[PDB]
């Protein structure tokens, strides 16, 4: 779950692909991108992450 | 609805089981076959182990 | 923009009463009041109904109870839906028209006979018993109370064991069932739950096979022990009666403490319509009307230290224990709270025991 | 077949001069009594002016049994109506309207009735179409209003010979928490079972339209009383999701009252036949007290078992029909209420032979001839 911020794409790939190979189980849910030109009303950041 | 002739293996371990605790012993069987079993009848339609 | 609020009764006394309601209701503005009378019949509860009440355009109004049946007590009240008006069940103690649904709302600072004799509930450490069993008429307000008992059981979850439900249909050929589950119980404690008669015969039963013998609690309220069943029972079976539940002027200066603490909460309200036809849709203040009922919770009135339940009953619920010596009520304490309270007199079972003895008895014959 | 003590209420919009020509008109060539409807409207129909036309007509005669109509959307009134058919102990049901729209919570002696299924007989023709469907998708999204726990449970173990969750709501007001947005929303599952009345319906739409519950496989269940009436329509009640109640576009309200009318005949038909020991309804209002020991109305004795004229007249122990005829309904993208079928003592009727369900188009339409293993 991040914002709009610099390195978004960057440090979101990196920590993708950063325990894709792990030998233990790690869950990997989902990813919650965020824009900053303003919130939104409508919750679906609240109901989804 | 019969009495009749109580006898056999678990039953007499039964009979063990009050022989240790002491209680009186009254016998019964059962009148349908089963043990119970959960049933939807046709009134009211509730499962019940019957 | 005066307050508004109704109640009916047979003494006009507590009539005259209710214009000092509405006289002295300034204690924390007006009040514009239209009395009635109480309609013996429903028709004429439906004269009024229209005549008074419906005209009223009130704020809200109340009803006194003075029964003595079923819902035709305020039956036209119990047409008030019509108008959603928010109400006061005041001179009956039954809660069957105390009912969410059907019956609207009727607050009631007088005691629902259930969650009354889950007093008995509360001696479950008087006996300290931890099992028991159910035994009641069988009827809608019965199986109610059965659910109330069914709920004391709920908060539970070593523990006060409950055996199994008695309910009776009126006038009961044998209570031989009764009887029998009765040899069937180990335990000393036995629910109780009666109306008039049906306590009746739980007596008539209840020496036929002696059963009532020591070693048999018959647990219930005086509303189920009174009059004939103040008579020809069993004495000093396992019975309370709740505090003031007779009393009208309880009733009364309770309207005044709690009635005016919400009339007091009434004060952009849309009061209701006058004209019955012409009002189509019911007047929506009831949102605030009721629940200003409920958040509105007076000091003290007559009825004692004023409180409510979720239900907006009185909550706070002082009833008088009690024993009978010599078919003559006693009272053995009273419970609210914090109370538990032990009175002078010791009150022994059928037997000469007072001590609660310990029920559940092995039986050795047992049966497979 | 002599003209027994009745009189005709109609309340609200109806058929006045044809129907009225029906009112009384034939019973069956096996009726003791063919009664008198007196036809009764008004503009007014609050019980103060209301009841007291029927007591009135109580006033003039001593009418058989209750055959009243109500054209509004308020069944509470039809309630204490039937309050008042307590009062006078007479037989009645719902007719119309308000009136047709069944409820719980009879007196035990009160004979007053509706017709159709209930909450649980509905549900029925509500699993009839868990059916239609063919899936096995099933939830529970519901309100504050009566019946709440009762088809809570009902339901509950309805099917329990995916039930996903049970989301209850309380009127008292909405929540701004999004609670049952996000949670309903939570509930994936294409159908449920989703019961309350439009007037709840209004944050619960709300919502609908939040997370989006009109998308495509995005669907819902509403009841009779969530239904509302065939002629109004919401525009936040979506198109396509389960529904069902009494039906109106098959027929007129006023089918089932001439229907209903045959009944007030089948009053008599056992009761005449063996019995036909009844006295005349006490006619003073006075009645309401005196007349306590005139006699015991047992006219449910006769009055709930019957079954005649195509239509059955098995009705609930609530007295719903126990043999009801309704219509389940699918909105539509008209913004009316697409019809989707009637279940006839539960038997499956549809409206048509495919339902239009909801760019991936999902459809994998497929054959082959089976050959094992």
């Amino acid at each position: 779950v991040t914002t709009y911020f610099p390195g978004y794409q960057d440090f979101v790939n990196k920590i993708r692909s950063t325990i894709e190979n792990s030998f233990v189980g790690w869950e990997l849910e989902e990813v919650l991108l965020l824009d900053m030109s303003l919130d939104d009303g409508d919750s679906k950041i609240q109901n989804q992450l | 609805t019969v009495p009749q002739c109580c006898y056999g293996f678990c039953i007499d371990l039964l009979i063990k089981l009050a022989r240790t605790m002491q209680f009186t012993y009254e016998v019964h069987l059962v009148a349908d076959g089963k043990f119970g079993t959960q049933e939807r009848v046709q009134n009211s339609n509730k499962k019940e182990w019957n | 923009k005066i307050v508004n609020i109704g109640a009916v009764l047979s003494t006009r006394k507590h009539e005259q009463m209710f214009r000092e309601a509405v006289n002295q209701a300034n204690k924390r503005i007006q009040l514009q009041a239209t009395s009635v009378t109480h309609k013996p019949n429903a028709i004429q509860m439906a004269l009024s109904v229209c005549e008074d009440l419906i005209s009223s355009q009130v704020y809200a109004i109340l009803v006194s109870h003075p029964p003595t049946d079923h819902f035709t007590p305020t039956p036209v009240s119990y047409t008030a839906g019509f108008y959603r008006i928010p109400v006061l069940g005041l001179t009956t103690r039954m809660s069957i028209y105390s009912d969410k649904s059907i019956h609207l709302s009727f607050l009631r600072t007088v005691p629902p006979y259930s969650h009354q004799s889950s007093v008995w509930f509360e001696m479950m450490r008087v006996y300290n018993w931890n099992h028991i069993i159910l035994l009641v008429s069988d009827d809608h307000e019965g199986r109610a109370a059965q659910k109330r008992l069914e709920t004391l059981l709920e908060e539970r979850e070593r523990g006060p064991k409950a055996e199994k439900v008695l309910q009776f249909d009126p006038g009961t050929k044998n209570v031989t069932a009764l009887l029998m589950e009765a040899r069937e119980l180990e335990a000393r404690v036995i629910i109780l739950s009666a109306s008039e008669d049906d306590a009746a015969t739980v007596y008539r039963a209840a020496a036929m096979l002696d059963m009532t013998g020591s070693g048999y609690v018959w647990l219930v309220g005086e509303r189920e022990i009174s009059g004939n069943a103040l008579r020809y029972a069993p004495d000093g079976i396992i019975g309370l009666q709740l505090i003031n539940g007779k009393n009208e002027s309880a009733h009364i200066s309770d309207a005044v403490g709690v009635v005016a603490q919400a009339v007091h909460e009434l004060l952009n309200i849309t009061d209701p319509p006058r004209g019955c036809v012409g009002n189509t849709n019911i007047w929506k203040t009831g949102p605030l009307f009721k629940r200003v009922l409920m958040s509105s919770k007076y000091a003290d009135g007559v009825t004692g230290r004023v409180e409510f339940n979720e239900d907006g009953d009185r909550k706070f619920a002082q009833y008088s224990i009690m024993n009978l010596q010599n078919r003559k009520l006693v009272q053995v304490g009273i419970y609210n709270g914090t109370h538990v309270i032990p009175n002078d007199r010791k009150i022994i079972w059928p037997g000469g025991e007072t001590e609660k003895p310990r029920g559940y008895q092995m039986s050795t014959r047992l049966k497979i | 077949p002599p003209s027994i003590g009745i009189a005709v209420i109609l309340v609200g919009t109806s058929d006045e001069v044809a129907i009225k020509d029906a009112h009384e008109k034939d019973d069956f060539h096996h009726l003791s009594v063919v009664p008198r409807v007196e036809l009764v409207a008004m503009n007014e129909t609050d019980p103060k002016s209301i009841i007291t036309r029927i007591c009135d007509l109580m006033s003039d005669r001593k009418i058989q049994g209750v055959v009243f109509a109500d054209d509004t959307d308020q069944e509470a009134i039809a309630q204490i109506l039937d309050f008042i058919s307590a009062q006078t102990l007479t037989p009645i049901l719902g007719i119309h309207g308000g009136s047709s729209m069944i409820m719980a919570d009879k007196d035990e002696s009160s004979m007053f009735f509706q017709f159709g299924p209930s909450i649980e007989q509905q549900a029925s023709v509500m699993l009839n179409i868990m059916e239609e469907y063919d899936w096995y998708i099933f939830s529970i999204v519901t309100t504050y209003f009566p019946g709440y726990q009762d088809f809570v449970n009902k339901i509950r173990s309805t099917i329990e010979n995916e039930l996903e969750e049970v989301l209850l709501l309380d009127m008292s007001l909405d929540d701004g928490d999004s609670k049952i947005q996000n949670q309903l929303k939570k509930l994936q599952s294409p159908i449920i079972l989703l019961y309350c009345t439009k007037e709840e319906a209004t944050y619960i739409f709300e919502v609908a339209n939040s997370v989006g519950l009109t998308g495509y496989g995005y669907t819902w269940i509403v009841p009779s009383l969530v239904a509302g009436d065939t002629d109004t329509v919401p525009s936040e009640f979506p198109t396509g999701l389960i529904s069902v109640s009494y039906d109106e576009w098959d027929y007129g309200l006023p089918a089932r009252v001439r229907d209903g009318i045959a009944i007030i005949t089948t009053a008599a038909s056992d009761m005449l036949s063996e019995h036909s020991f009844i006295p005349e309804p006490k006619s003073s209002c006075y009645n309401t007290h005196e007349k306590r020991i005139y006699q015991s109305n047992m006219l449910n004795r006769y009055l709930i078992n019957v079954t005649f004229e195509g239509r059955d007249l098995s009705f609930s122990e609530d007295g719903y029909q126990m043999h009801p005829k309704l219509v389940i309904i699918l909105l539509n993208k008209e913004r009316k209420w697409e019809r989707v079928g009637k279940w006839k003592d539960k038997s499956l009727q549809m409206k048509y032979y495919v339902w239009p369900r909801m760019q991936e188009d999902d459809h994998l339409s497929i054959v082959t001839l089976e050959e094992a293993p």
